[PDB]
RNA sequence: UUACUAAGUCUCAUGUACUACAU
RNA sequence: GUGUAGUAUCUGUUCUUUUCAGUGUAACAACUGAAAUGACCUCGAGGCUC
């Protein structure tokens, strides 16, 4: 992430599925964790989706999330948008 | 750790993107992804390719296309100097 | 102080005229309440895009369509087991499927789903600039010029669904000219040719790839090493009355290929060449192959630089066994198209790269099979054939130019 | 081979471990399962997912491996089809969908493993299980086996092995399997459809009335998976399906209608009518369920028919109203849960058809009633109908008759029964403008339900109150107003939390509907008196209680002395950053119009002396209110005062100034684009400051301010901005050297790569190792953003590269 | 060893160059000199700024002891918060005023100094003395 | 507004394949084709005045045919005003005279070859520079007058290192030049009499490759890239003042004098600032075609604002328009604004709906921004684009009037006015 | 008329801030 | 107004085996290995010295 160094990225090439994030991490960009003017909604690669770890928030990868992730407008024009699948691996 | 993930991060968007320049680099793997991308540009446009296909005057303009694919590949020099 | 600061008004007064690309599927019902046919073709340039019907044997604006301001790399029509609805890429990678619907008193077009690929730009890995969909329509295939291939399995619903996409990464690899082979629902087929990007020699190599809609993913099938001056592919539809087997077409420069799936049978075809050979002669190759295929008789169409028009069939060789053999012709010939397509009906729409778009009614068909003369066979490999181009314009009749 | 069992330990490294080291252990075993013997190998890999300790992702770590297992022993997994059949059957008959999931996908990979042959002669002999649930586990097998490898495949073989009379069990087991293999394909029943059917047909007209349950089972499942259109090889026992509906007796009838049911909306239009009147013999005339098995059935019939688009609503006022209302549509079924729903479902789905006002005039007894609970489902079907249909079709009449219903069931509201509460809201915003000659039947009604002095009675009423709030007061009558505010603001003290935020709505709902001073409790008065409330640390009660001080402040922006309004916007900014998304989004909903109430330069003063208070642990959403303060008129209001609040000599000043900088442009799109130049002499200092935390934060600014004001012409200011960044390059720390990295990519957007492109060529190489390894970070990054747009930037000449490109210096 | 030996004099290196003046020693031992040269004498490449072979980190410079802490752009000082917030060791303000200052009295303004496509802000540079030079040069005539 | 235009022209295809075109400064319409041959190098040349065409002397054909001549660069000159002579660059490395004919009322185009001149370069490019014929070598740029029996270098002015070769070039009323590259970038040249020199007197800030060049006025420049960007630059007042107040002569030599920040740079930077100037980019723009010729008319159909015109090479014409006054790109460029996330709103909109209760591509039908996709390159500067403005007009009246509340300004209505007020007031 | 550059490393002391942790 | 652990930053101070070779470095630095002993001449420098 951003700001926390060890989490890890998936950065695969996005699928048709849309990722959820929990209420607790609402209104991030998963890349930049910006809570301004959000553009295009998350989408995952399959292999991050499957069973019960697609329920969990592609941010903290803990909890389970409503809400889908947008990124923002700064991602989506330094298309990190793009980039791949965002998801943390590792807890942190 | 952040350095060390800079690392992997760096083995992921050269793995993508292909050439990435990352301390040490040759000039010919270098060069080699310059001359693969300016050609990748011209036959990428239509535009550029159209007008490549003039100036160069083929017969065709897919000739000057596959050209450049083919132009990509070092040993094409060779190729040609075999005909 | 006066800021200078020049504003300037840009328009497009006339919109860019060179047709990159073209779909054959039929798009929009209009003026007639209940009617389905397969005849009309949508043609996009980058930024312009435009739709033509034709069904009175002459073609017809129908609408120009807003500016999509983005380079469209590659169109392709799907159809799928319906309105048939134009799966389009272009840069940013996303791979949009667009339908072109009637809103309010004109047609506008509607996008159905767009998936985020690559970044966005003009790229070697972006997976654009070559794509094909499965004649039956279940699957779309883009893939790059160098880096990676990925296939979406398309489905259809209420709403319609675009299958995670399958990916193969081969490094070094340079794609060139995807050619998909039609099939039977067995599993869906794509050939390339596969470039070294990092080599001491020059090497341009064939490759098969089954797509596994049972194991979900795209299996290298056939890597078969061809001399480097190989150009392009083209699909063989099925050979099911001679000997899951496809057959393709490469077209060399000089001369032409076919080539079996296991490699069986590989026929070399000499191209046969003009009588006057003016000044600069190049050993040729052909831009555009195209198939067709009507009452057991599929025929090919693939074209040289010079503009020469071909066909091939296939004959069995009842005399040896049951095998195939490839019979070059020729034919009215034409300038040099991009692409070319055929309706249902039997007007052929020839799409010139040069300048201008002009459609097809065609009688005559060309000489048979049975006369050695004029037609080449795969029986002895090495001759030639010289012959002077024809402009009487006999097998072919200009319908409409554009 | 005895290492292959120390394999089995490898599996706990690939569930005790980490995941790169868990997935060597497979990339390893899909390279050594051909050595490693099929025996042994499935002896340790069957029990250990067999023991009920396989976790959710152990179950799948395990199905994976068992995968990769048959992907590497095709043939060898022959002989252990015994094995899997045992093991992997039952888990395919779960609870929860993912083990039904998993166990699917690990026989379909077993089937896939061996051929078709091996698959069939293993569960073939398997239907000797006299038990129901070992038969049902070998059908969904075969059905599985079926569905992966090749329906045609197995379909001969299976029409082989049933059509013979051995006894019920084949006859059976061969409709259960078609429905099996029916249900876990889906929509991929299509080509199928009639190869199946051909096969099913010989139970249509079968002797045991066993065999005929089973087979229009699995007609009704073919039906399902293949509609709704396709209903072509549904006329090959189409004929029987409508004449059989009553020729059967008990079950067989039973299975008919169910079957029919499933079929009637596939079908066509001409022949739909004639199958639902032949149907209708033994449907309508056994309305009335002795059990719930055929209850069931028939309402879902009923409802599928009514869905169908062949019977009209003519026939269904004719022929099925006056049955429906007479068999089903009374208070029978005031207990039945499943019934309740079902009876409900059906109704909303036929009143849509039928005609609300045929319904609404026709089920207000129901609700009226004193048994409240069919009570509940006849509220619960009304408000369904109403929210359905809408308020169009309401007599004079039938309207006064709902709303007494309606008032009845609030009155006797005798259990917790939220269906009246929500359908009072729908039938209140259905009233619309009749809400007005309607009104003090709802005053008294909500009057009485308000002082009840109940704790949930208080809540319901005010729930009601708000959902029906602008329908009532702001129907032009500024005489409840007064009769509502006495009420408002007297329980302000109410100790539940949940009853003190349904007040706190209620009277925001007033205050939406009522202005100043209209409404009945002063300002002067309800704005101390909700003052201590914004303090309560409730999640619901301060959420309301923003909103309420920000409606407050809405059309009458005065209302309120200055420092009343300085002290609320002080309580409320270290609300700014709240846990609940809620909270943060109201209050900066009330900080604007409070900050456009008060005044831009008192605020701005507040908020520029707050920034040294208040520690950097909430600090910065107090940078939020400056710029949640300037969205009003824009950040031109802030930024002086902010440039001079970096005057300030104080470095955690300058921060946090820097910061509110970046943060107020990101939140602006389009409004930087005029400010960039005023900003450039502040970022003259701090770029140039000593201090990596100003550098730092300053490319923070340049970040957000590029990317935003990029392509808008100021890049003459942003090459300014950039040649002071170029010498923070070779700056290290992660991050310093990711927020610098940032800001140049920034300023690769409104430079264009060709300038920046220009500096890190002549920075490229490099002797250095150091200056090297810095510069080819910021190249891969532009390499990653841009590559067609570097393209014609790459300094490259015939003399600088041997083969270079021939075809760029061609001239037409 | 061989290598770091067997490089070729910068001096040999200058004649290559079409502006020799901008090699300098150091680039004798860049791993492709030939290279380098063409790429940093490429007519619009700007040189690396030189503050890299220190170990400075860039400042520590003597000069960044006396440098102002900040100054208004006149523009802005028109607005008077100067005299209503004293931030050397609650005044009122106008929207139309502040609106205007950035919008109507300050559309055509722009910063006196900025910088020029190849500037390069080094350590010791200080560039108000350089904007009050090229004001002087602009006012002062002879 | 889809057309705009009309086109005024068995299998039918010309062994010739057209080269360049050409018209005499004199005759104000005039138009001169030159083509080319397929084959055996062969040339033709095909003059039209008024309707159609003209008759080549007595004879039958209406185009001259030239044998072993090819054509690689072609321009007409008039050495003197009575008299007109074409300029032919042979692949040869040739400089081919000749001199055309209007028989006037027996009216036909009758072409003489004059003289021969071996010539170093190729020719990319040449002009009429008064009195003489102003063309570029590969390197240098000389200057030929008129002599007798062939052709004669006036002047010969040797190029800054850094020009390999020359595109294209063009003149400002003869004294001043700007001359492209392929691949760097403009340079412009200040002609110095007595001095008989062209002396650069700017740079140009970054690498370009300039198919075609133009002049809107004696300060700013047009210029098309190889790769589609369609950009103005302008000299900085710094320049302009020096040059207003001096006289070119002292430019090379003599005393001039350059504020203490231009003199350091040359020390500091010699490379980049060897021209001692730079131009500022003024305008920046991206048209995905490769634009072949600009034209600056001073009206377009008799309206105020002279518009420049240009034909890109896979077809395309297009303008750029100067806006008068501000609010006129104020409104224009908050329209813009509008159209170019418009696709997002109906996003956000759509999105908050199900939030109560279409993808991101709909309004664009593709994913790419507008900034983004016309950025591409390099950053649009002040150039607004009105193509993307214009597809408002096509908007349904709900999208239209949803899309206009984000302004405080105008209606709707008014928008469309403003929009359409374009093609009819500026052209 | 003086044409503009000095501290570094170690050692043993002084100057001043700070970070987890406990009453 | 305290204690436990720990950190950073000044300033003071001072120059570590004379050399060789390797690593290392942009060059330094730093690191890694070994060790001359004796005689003579001119003004710490110097030796086709033995």
């Amino acid at each position: 992430s951003r700001h926390q160094f060890d989490l890890i990225m998936c950065l695969k090439q996005p699928g048709v599925q849309t990722g959820l994030l929990c209420e607790k991490c609402d209104g991030k960009c998963p890349i930049c964790d910006s809570y301004v003017r959000p553009k295009r909604k998350v989408r995952v690669c399959e292999n991050c989706s499957f069973g019960k770890q697609a329920k969990n928030c592609i941010i903290c990868n803990l909890n389970v999330g409503v809400n889908d992730a947008f990124y923002c407008w700064e991602c989506c024009r330094l298309g990190k948008d793009k980039d791949g699948c965002p998801r943390i691996l590792n807890l942190g | 750790a952040e350095k060390q993930r800079q690392l992997k991060l760096q083995k992921i968007y050269k793995q993508k993107y292909i050439g990435l320049g990352d301390e040490s680099t040759t000039r010919e793997q270098w060069q080699r992804n310059v001359r693969n991308d300016t050609l990748n540009t011209l036959q990428g446009h239509s535009a550029s390719l159209e007008y490549v296909s003039l100036s160069r005057g083929d017969l065709s303009i897919r000739d000057t296309r596959i050209h450049l694919l083919k132009s990509m590949s070092p040993g094409y020099k060779a190729y040609l100097r075999e005909e | 102080a006066k800021d200078d600061e020049l504003y300037l008004y840009h328009l497009t007064l006339k919109k860019q005229t060179n047709f990159v690309h073209s779909c054959i599927g039929h798009f929009v019902d209009l003026e007639a309440g209940s009617k389905r046919e397969q005849s009309q073709l949508c043609v996009a340039t980058e930024t312009h895009l435009e739709l033509y019907d034709t069904a009175d044997g002459e073609l017809k604006l129908i609408a120009k369509f807003q500016n999509l301001f983005a380079t469209i790399t590659s169109m392709k029509s799907l159809d799928l087991p319906w309105p048939t609805f134009l799966a389009l890429t272009s840069d940013s990678g996303n791979l949009s499927i667009v339908q072109i619907i009637m809103h309010a008193g004109a047609l506008r077009l509607k996008t159905l789903v767009n998936q985020p690929l690559t970044r966005t730009t003009l790229r070697r890995v972006s997976p654009i600039s070559y794509m094909e969909i499965d004649p039956n329509g279940r699957c779309i295939i883009l893939s790059s010029v160098e880096q990676n291939k990925l296939c979406f399995l398309v489905d259809y619903a209420q709403k319609l669904r675009i299958s995670s996409p399958l990916e193969i990464i081969r490094p070094h690899m340079v794609t060139l000219d995807m050619a998909v082979v039609d099939v039977n629902f067995n599993n869906p087929c794509f050939v390339t040719l596969e470039i070294d990007n990092a080599a001491t020699q020059l090497s341009v190599h064939l490759i098969f790839y089954v797509l596994e809609l049972g194991l979900n993913h795209i299996v290298k099938k056939a890597d078969y090493l061809v001399n480097p001056s190989a150009n392009f592919v083209l699909s063989l539809p099925d050979l099911s009355r001679y000997n899951f087997n496809p057959f393709v077409v490469i077209g060399f420069e000089n001369h032409i290929l076919v080539k079996d799936m296991n490699g069986f049978f590989s026929l070399k075809v000499e191209i046969p060449k003009r009588s006057i050979t003016n000044s600069r002669h190049k050993n040729v190759t052909i831009i555009s192959g195209i198939v067709q295929k009507l009452k057991n008789d599929f025929f090919v169409l693939l074209q040289s630089n010079h503009g020469d028009l071909f066909k091939l069939t296939v004959s069995p060789d009842t005399n040896d066994r049951n095998r195939p053999l490839v019979q070059l012709s020729y034919f009215d010939t034409i300038q040099n198209s991009h692409q070319l397509h055929i309706f249902k009906n039997g007007y052929l729409f020839a799409l010139s790269e040069m300048n201008n778009n002009f459609l097809f009614q065609f009688e005559k068909l060309g000489v048979e099979k049975n006369d050695f003369s004029n037609v080449l066979t795969s029986k002895d490999p090495n001759k030639s054939l010289v012959f002077e181009p024809s402009i009487k314009l006999q097998n072919l009749s200009i319908l409409s130019q554009q | 081979e005895k290492k292959e069992r120390t394999l089995s330990m490898l599996l706990l490294k690939i569930k005790n471990g980490n995941t790169a080291s868990r997935r060597t252990s497979m990339r390893i075993l899909t390279d050594k399962a051909v050595t490693f013997g099929p025996e042994m190998i499935f002896n340790r890999l069957l029990p250990i997912l067999l023991d009920r300790s396989l976790e959710d992702q152990e179950r799948h770590l395990m199905i994976k491996t068992i995968d990769r297992v048959l992907y590497q022993l095709g043939d060898l997994t022959k002989p252990y089809v015994h094995k899997i059949l045992v093991v992997a059957a039952p888990l395919l008959i779960d609870e929860d969908p993912m083990v039904r999931s998993t166990g699917q996908e690990i026989i379909t990979n077993l089937s896939t493993v061996a051929g078709l042959k091996t698959i069939l002669t293993v569960m073939r002999p398997d239907i000797e299980n006299e038990d129901e649930y070992v038969r049902n586990v070998t059908s969904r097998a075969a059905a599985v086996v079926a569905k992966a490898l090749g329906v045609n495949q197995l379909l001969p073989f299976i029409n082989a092995a049933c059509h013979s009379r051995k006894s019920w069990k084949a006859r059976h087991t061969g409709i259960k399997i078609v429905q099996q293999i029916g249900i876990l394909l889906g929509i991929g029943v299509l080509n199928h459809l009639t190869g199946l059917m051909s096969c099913i047909k010989d139970c249509l007209m079968d002797d045991h009335v066993p065999v005929r349950i089973v087979t229009a089972h699995t007609l009704s499942t073919l039906a399902e998976n293949s509609y709704p259109y396709g209903i072509e090889v549904f006329n090959v026992v189409l004929e029987p399906l409508w004449k059989g509906i009553r020729s059967h007796r008990g079950k067989v009838l039973s299975s008919f209608l169910k079957a029919v049911g499933s079929m009637i909306p596939l079908m066509d239009p001409e022949y739909a009518g004639y199958y639902t009147t032949e149907a209708m013999r033994i449907i309508r005339r056994e309305f009335d369920s002795p059990d719930d098995e055929m209850k069931k059935t028939i309402l879902l019939v009923l409802q599928k028919c009514s869905a169908v688009e062949s019977i009209t609503p003519k026939f269904l006022r004719e022929e099925i109203a006056p049955e429906f209302f007479q068999k089903f549509w009374v208070r029978r079924v005031a207990l039945d849960r499943p019934l309740n729903k079902v009876v409900t479902y059906t109704t909303v789905t036929l009143a849509k058809k039928l005609g609300c006002s045929y319904t609404i005039d026709k089920l207000l007894t129901p609700l009226r009633d004193e048994a409240e609970p069919f009570r509940t489902m006849a509220v619960h079907a009304v408000t369904r109908t109403v929210n359905l249909l809408g308020t169009a079709d309401l007599d004079e009449r039938l309207e006064t008759r709902l709303i007494d219903a309606l008032l009845i069931a609030f009155q006797e509201q005798t259990n917790s029964d939220s269906i009246i509460f929500k359908g009072f809201g729908a039938v209140t915003v259905s009233l619309d403008i009749r809400m007005k000659p309607f009104l003090a039947p709802i005053v008294s009604t909500i009057l009485n339900h308000l002082k009840h002095k109940t704790p949930l009675v208080r809540q319901h009423a005010a729930d009601l109150c708000a959902i029906l709030i602008p329908v009532i007061k702001n129907c032009h009558e500024f005489e409840m107003l007064n009769k509502l505010n006495i009420i408002l603001y007297e329980s302000l003290g109410e100790v539940y939390p949940e009853v003190l935020g349904s007040i706190i709505n209620a009277m925001y709902c007033i205050t939406s509907v009522m202005d100043l001073d209209k409404l009945q409790p002063p300002i002067n008065q309800i704005l101390p008196t909700l003052t201590p409330i914004l303090r309560n640390k409730h999640r619901k009660v301060e959420v309301n209680t923003i909103k309420f001080v920000g409606l407050i402040g809405k059309l009458a922006p005065t209302y309120a002395p200055p420092k009343e309004w300085m002290r609320i916007c002080f309580e409320l900014l270290e609300l700014l950053k709240s846990t609940n998304k809620e909270i943060r989004r109201s209050a900066n909903a009330t900080f604007g119009f409070i900050a456009e109430a008060i005044g831009p330069h008192d605020v701005l003063v507040a908020l520029l002396n707050n920034l040294k208070v208040q520690e950097r642990q909430l600090r910065v959403c107090t940078a939020v209110a400056i710029g949640i303060v300037a969205k009003v008129c824009g950040p031109y209001n802030v930024l002086p005062v902010i440039m001079n609040e970096y005057t300030t000599p104080e470095t955690n000043v300058q921060n946090g100034v820097l910061k509110a900088m970046s943060f107020m442009f990101e939140y602006i799109g389009n409004m930087s684009k005029d400010y960039i130049y005023f900003i450039t002499p502040l970022l003259e200092d701090a770029l140039t400051d000593r201090d990596l935390v100003h550098r730092q934060t300053a490319s923070n600014v340049i970040t957000h301010l590029a990317l935003n004001c990029s392509g808008t012409g100021h890049e003459d200011a942003f090459i300014h901005l950039m040649n002071l960044l170029i010498p923070n390059i070779f700056e290290t720390s992660p991050h310093a050297i990711m927020r610098i990295l940032e800001g140049l990519e920034a300023l690769s957007q409104a430079l264009g790569p060709g300038l920046f492109m220009n500096y890190i060529w002549a920075g490229l190489f490099h002797p250095a190792k150091n200056v090297r390894k810095a510069f080819w970070r910021v190249y891969n990054n532009m390499y990653v953003m841009y590559q067609d747009a570097m393209v014609p930037f790459y300094p490259v000449t015939p003399d600088n590269n041997e083969e270079y490109i021939e075809e760029l210096d061609l001239v037409l | 060893k061989r290598r770091k030996t067997e490089k070729p004099s910068l001096s040999q290196l200058k004649s290559q160059v079409p502006y020799p003046q901008i090699i300098e020693w150091y680039d004798c031992d860049a791993r492709y000199p030939g290279l380098l040269a063409s790429i940093k004498c490429t007519k619009n490449v700007i040189p690396v700024p030189s503050h890299w072979q220190s170990k400075k980190e860039y400042l520590s410079g003597r000069s960044l002891l006396g440098k102002r802490p900040f100054e208004l752009p006149d523009i802005i000082k028109k607005t008077n918060i100067e005299q209503m917030r004293s931030t050397l060791p609650a005044l009122d303000l106008d929207y139309k005023k502040l609106h205007d200052v950035f919008f109507k009295i300050g559309a055509n303004w722009k910063p006196d100094h900025l910088l020029c496509f190849g500037d390069v802000y080094y350590e010791n540079r200080n560039l108000f003395e350089e904007t009050n030079w090229k004001r002087m040069v602009d006012h002062k005539r002879p | 507004l889809d057309n705009w235009f009309h086109v005024h022209e068995m299998l039918q295809i010309s062994t010739f394949r057209p080269r360049t075109i050409l018209s005499f400064p004199n005759n104000p319409k005039s138009i001169l084709f030159i083509d080319n041959h397929s084959g055996k190098k062969q040339c033709r040349i095909s003059l039209q005045i008024d309707g159609e065409c003209l008759k080549f002397g007595s004879s039958d054909h209406l185009y001259k045919i030239l044998d072993d001549i090819d054509c690689v660069s072609a321009a007409i000159i008039d050495f003197t005003r009575q008299a007109d002579h074409l300029i032919i660059c042979a692949g040869d490395k040739r400089l081919l005279t000749y001199k055309i004919l209007v028989n006037k009322d027996k009216l036909s185009f009758d072409i003489e070859l004059l003289h021969q001149t071996e010539i170093i370069s190729p020719i990319h490019a040449m002009l009429k520079f008064k009195n003489f014929l102003l063309t570029a070598m590969g390197s240098t740029i000389v200057l030929y007058g008129l002599g007798k029996k062939q052709l004669l270098r006036r002047s010969v002015t040797q190029t800054p290192v850094s020009i390999t070769k020359i595109v294209s070039m063009h003149q400002w009323n003869y004294e001043r030049l700007a001359v492209g590259d392929i691949h760097e970038s403009v340079t412009l040249f200040i002609w110095d009499p007595a001095g008989n020199v062209f002396i650069p007197y700017v740079d140009d800030s970054v690498k370009r490759h300039v198919t075609v060049l133009k002049f809107l006025d004696e300060a700013t420049v047009i210029g098309a890239d190889r790769y589609g960007n369609a950009w103005t630059l302008r000299s900085p007042p710094e320049c302009e003042k020096i040059m207003s107040n001096h006289d070119p002569s002292e430019l090379s030599n003599g005393a001039i004098k350059y504020p203490l920040d231009v003199i350091t740079l040359q020390q500091k930077l010699p490379n980049t600032y060897d021209c001692k100037f730079k131009f500022q980019l003024l305008n920046h723009f991206f048209v995905n075609d490769i634009i072949t010729d600009f034209h600056i008319l001073d009206s377009l159909s008799n309206s105020d604002r002279p518009g420049c015109i240009y034909m890109g090479l896979q077809g395309t014409v297009g303008c750029f328009i100067p806006l008068l006054s501000k609010g006129n790109v104020f409104m224009m460029g908050n329209i813009e604004n509008i159209m170019a996330e418009a696709d997002d709103t109906f996003y956000l909109d759509y999105e908050s709906r199900k939030k109560n209760n279409i993808c991101e591509g709909s309004c664009s039908i593709l994913g790419r921004d507008h900034q983004e996709y016309r950025s591409y390159y390099a950053p649009v500067r002040k150039v607004i684009d009105g193509d993307l403005c214009e597809n408002f007009l096509r908007l349904s009246l709900n999208e239209q009037e949803f899309l206009a509340k984000n302004l405080k300004s105008v209606q709707v209505e008014d928008i469309i006015q403003t929009i359409n007020e374009v093609r009819t007031n500026y052209m």
